[PDB]
């Protein structure tokens, strides 16, 4: 693409580069470069992946938000009309992060996730993929809506199963998965049982594996633990 | 909003 | 331009929106597409101009004081041979930052200062282009530096001149033109004398007049004043 | 760094 002409060693660099300097959709850009060429990533390259896109959606969802508050307020009983401007705008922003969610799902189809066989790196994949149909399914309000769940879901369950299979209860992507996943069980799939049930389960089997774990591993795991039960406290 | 990472 | 098929007032509304989403990029295309229409803007309207535009840059120069850090720190006794993405990257940065200065600057000189004639507006804008030819010579190295240091000069210097002899030494843009120029002088011209000596008459000037002002109008002085104070406290 | 507006 844009970045054809330039090294993959000098996408990763200008890549770390662009995070310190807190540019991210730079970041993006250059990671995008990176996954096409071809090879696989390593660990520290998924990471800069994730972080950066990460970055990008999380501001457009933030703004999202605000302007479909705004909206739903234009709508109410005595609120004087203003105009399309509001549903465009919000429509223009919706529209820009559907793209990044579908560039970043193109990604993992063409080809990360098929070349994936690992573990732990399919595992981070099929999080990503199920994390992106998620902030897709966030916006969705027509006849796809359904569909765009379900992919969500398909994504976290396969996760999900290759994960217990293959990884401690204290692996931190396993964690983070859980955690996730018992996201869209409350946010989207309108199942805060099932969430409930996910995030105590998950911290528990944790709970009972940290004794393994050296001091560093133990930060980690915790940490990501400590996350789980402020959803459940959230939630209860 | 709840915690994701 | 992008912008030609919007109507202003549509352009206006949507700036609005992109502030309360912290959308900056978005904001100063629209209020881009607004200056385009050839009509005179408003008190309000300048303001959007200028908050859109001042954000924008202002993550442009933080990120490229962090990239050029990196670049000093690649360059010492003792550093490994890193390539040349560093300077690549710091260059991209810096070429957008200044096609970012030169489109605001663009704007001021067609045609915003030449039908800007009552003092609040010129002086606005005046300030505005000391600014930008500022934020230039932050990244200036070559044969031009001198001539973009004398620009951010002249501008900031009509806009000192006007000010003295229209506004009261309270009024808030009056007070705002002295800070950025006597950081100007302090940060670029090589001259914090100058820098301390604006800003401390500045300050007193104010400080005898303030007895004149409403509630509102005392804290906004007030505030600015604090700037100063601020600044002199940095200096001295 | 010093302050502007
Ligand atoms: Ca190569
Ligand atoms: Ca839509
Ligand atoms: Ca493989
Ligand atoms: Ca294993
Ligand atoms: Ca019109
Ligand atoms: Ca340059
Ligand atoms: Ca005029
Ligand atoms: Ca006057
Ligand atoms: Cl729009
Ligand atoms: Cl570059």
């Amino acid at each position: 693409g844009a970045m054809g002409s330039m090294e993959r060693a000098s996408l990763i660099q200008k890549a770390k580069l662009a995070e310190q300097a807190e540019r991210y959709e730079d970041m993006a850009a250059f990671m995008k470069g990176a996954v096409e060429k071809g090879e696989e990533l390593s660990c520290e390259e998924r990471n800069l992946l994730s972080v950066a896109y990460k970055n990008v959606v999380g501001g457009q969802r933030a703004a999202w938000r605000v302007l479909s508050s705004i909206e739903q307020k234009s709508n109410e009983e005595g609120s004087e009309e203003k105009g399309p401007e509001v549903r465009e705008y919000r429509e223009k922003v919706e529209t820009e992060l559907q793209g990044v969610c579908d560039t970043v799902l193109g990604l993992l189809d063409s080809h990360l996730i098929k070349e994936a066989g690992d573990a732990e790196s399919r595992v981070f994949y099929l999080k990503m993929k199920g994390d992106y149909y998620r902030y897709l399914a966030e916006v969705a309000t027509g006849d796809d809506k359904k569909r765009i769940i379900d992919s969500a879901r398909s994504a976290y369950q396969e996760a999900m199963d290759i994960s217990k299979k293959e990884m401690p209860p204290t692996n931190p992507i396993r964690l983070g998965l859980a955690l996730n996943f018992s996201v869209f069980h409350y946010e989207i799939a309108n199942s805060p049982e099932e969430a409930i049930s996910l995030a105590k389960t998950t911290f528990d089997e944790a709970m009972a594996d940290l004794h393994t774990l050296s001091e560093d591993s133990y930060k980690d795991s915790t940490l990501i633990m400590q996350l789980l039960r402020d959803n459940l406290t959230l939630w209860t | 909003f709840p915690a994701t990472v």
